[PDB]
């Protein structure tokens, strides 16, 4: 059902899809301990798992495959899902990272919680080279969903959709004028960082099991998509 | 698992 | 500088003719396969790779004209990709093993004997699948190759993050080449690319997941001093 | 640092 959209209506499904902006917890009480900012962050969190767990049942073709394969692409995901929306909402903000519109953080902010400020840095560079190349809309919505659906692959029908978000991606830089050159390093460029967002989670996943080993509690839904990992 | 739900809801 | 006035094909050439060779391993096939064996001689064989990636990355157009210390971030970063993709490309032709030596060549029943590396073996074994279907060619191959050293560390004043990038666009240029030679379709063409690419997210993956547990390995256990430096690189 | 001398000589 998903082979047989068009390009035009493939970017129309993902736009409609994407979820929404949530807040942060008011309180705010600043500046923080890393106790109380992972707490925010982790509240934050579990909160866009379940809006994610539903735009990803919007993704096209994502209903399509076993209950077992949807669960293993999203276990997989979840991480560079949150972290490529959080590097898109921060793009407008120069040297911040935008959490929540109630809460945007500085690199600074960042060294409250043990390092942190090592992916705060990687995040903030991600989100600078968006900025530099003009990332727009209809390419996020494209590589988030490509995040989805590749990421676990290696672990058909898949990479037929994959294929077809590629499809999309040259489409939407063909709309904008660019020339078949232009077009091919442009893609190519927005997929390495695909790379990177994938270092930043496996970075991220990292000390997430560390932090269980006690800083803030986390949702038995974050300690599912935790454990996925080993 | 409890993402199983989430999924099927 | 130098590299952003090679052809396709010079960089074609240039790269091929950069490749470092395949080397062997001390394995004794008259002995059975411990834990402890295997990872030290695996650890053998990456460091006296490790030697030749160095000279390698100094004959991949762009890199020389970076500063000392970039060079080193951007070895210290993608070491362990760059080996992996080295043995999943070896490994393609070899259904359900990897060929880690020309004298080595593992199974994933043998790849259990190491606690807590059945599953990188899996990764690395479905990588090599996905080569074989797309039918990876060496050209294409080494391109890959000197992506990943030269995109890996670079999103870690400096002119320089400028002039990687444009060598990367030259490297996608040469990919799109090739693939158009190969006969290829545009459409094809861009779908191939967007492929060849995703899996550099996977062999990241596969890296990292490789890299946690040789910095728990390194608590117990064999590594030379090399491979200790570059370890340290990333915890 | 071994890999910084190596990149040298
Ligand atoms: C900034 C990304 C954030 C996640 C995030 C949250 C909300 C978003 O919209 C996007 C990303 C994150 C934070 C807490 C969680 O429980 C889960 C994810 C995150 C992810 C992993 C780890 C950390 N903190 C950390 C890092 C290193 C050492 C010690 C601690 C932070
Ligand atoms: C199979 C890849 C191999 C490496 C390799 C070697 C040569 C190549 O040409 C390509 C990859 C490797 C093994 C040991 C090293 O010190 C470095 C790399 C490697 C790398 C990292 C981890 C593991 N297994 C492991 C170790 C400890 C605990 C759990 C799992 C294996």
């Amino acid at each position: 059902l998903a082979l047989s959209l068009t390009a035009d209506q493939m970017v129309s499904a993902l736009l409609d899809a994407e979820p929404p902006i949530l807040y942060s917890e008011y309180d705010p009480t600043r500046p923080f301990s890393e106790a109380s900012m992972m707490g925010l962050l982790t509240n934050l969190a579990d909160r866009e798992l379940v809006h994610m767990i539903n735009w990803a049942k919007r993704v096209p073709g994502f209903v399509d495959l076993t209950l077992h394969d949807q669960v293993h692409l999203l276990e997989c995901a979840w991480l560079e899902i949150l972290m490529i929306g959080l590097v898109w909402r921060s793009m407008e903000h120069p040297g911040k990272l935008l959490f929540a519109p109630n809460l945007l953080l500085d690199r600074n902010q960042g060294k409250c919680v043990e390092g942190m400020v090592e992916i705060f840095d990687m995040l903030l560079a991600t989100s600078s080279r968006f900025r530099m190349m003009n990332l727009q809309g209809e390419e996020f919505v494209c590589l988030k969903s490509i995040i989805l659906l590749n990421s676990g692959v290696y672990t058909d029908h898949i990479h037929r959709v994959l294929d077809k978000i590629t499809d999309t991606l040259i489409h939407l830089m063909a709309k904008a004028g660019l020339t078949l050159q232009q077009q091919h390093q442009r893609l190519a460029q927005l997929l390495l960082i695909l790379s990177h967002i994938r270092h930043m989670s496996n970075k991220g996943m990292e000390h997430l099991y560390s932090m269980k080993c006690n800083v803030v509690p986390l949702s038995d839904l974050l300690l599912e998509m935790l454990d996925a990992h080993r | 698992k409890i993402l199983h739900r989430l999924l099927q809801d």
